[PDB]
């Protein structure tokens, strides 16, 4: 009985948050594939 | 989880709160496009305690509060 409230309420602000940050998360790992390979059907692009 | 009476907010009809199934009213805003909710608020003796009946909006816009009247017989704004 130290921190059951406490502490799973703060895991669970955390864990909405962090579901939210899982779709996010998603979308994160996808802006950076994107960003690395965004030039597969290009037209001859240099300064790009 | 299963919310109990969702509602809207002001300002936006993005940012939209309602009591969920854990005690408190869980908000996502619409225009980040969340599936699940985005931020659950704290769902301890601040929100409701027990299990969760309705929540909606308080006021024009000028007080404007969440303010959710749940199954732990209590209106938390």
């Amino acid at each position: 009985s130290y921190k059951l409230d406490p502490y799973v309420q703060r895991l669970a602000e955390t864990v909405f948050n962090f579901q939210e940050k899982v779709d996010d998360l998603l979308i994160i790992e996808e802006k950076i594939d994107l960003e690395v390979r965004s030039l597969e059907t290009c037209m001859y692009d240099h300064k790009t | 989880s299963a919310v109990m009476s969702a509602t809207f907010a002001k300002f936006h009809p993005n940012l939209v709160v309602g009591g969920t199934y854990s005690g408190q009213i869980v908000l996502w805003d619409n225009r980040s496009n969340k599936r699940t909710p985005v931020q659950r608020t704290p769902l301890s003796a601040a929100a409701h305690t027990h299990p969760v009946y309705c929540v909606n909006v308080v006021g024009t816009q000028n007080a404007h509060n969440l303010i959710s009247i749940s199954t732990d017989g209590k209106i938390c704004s």
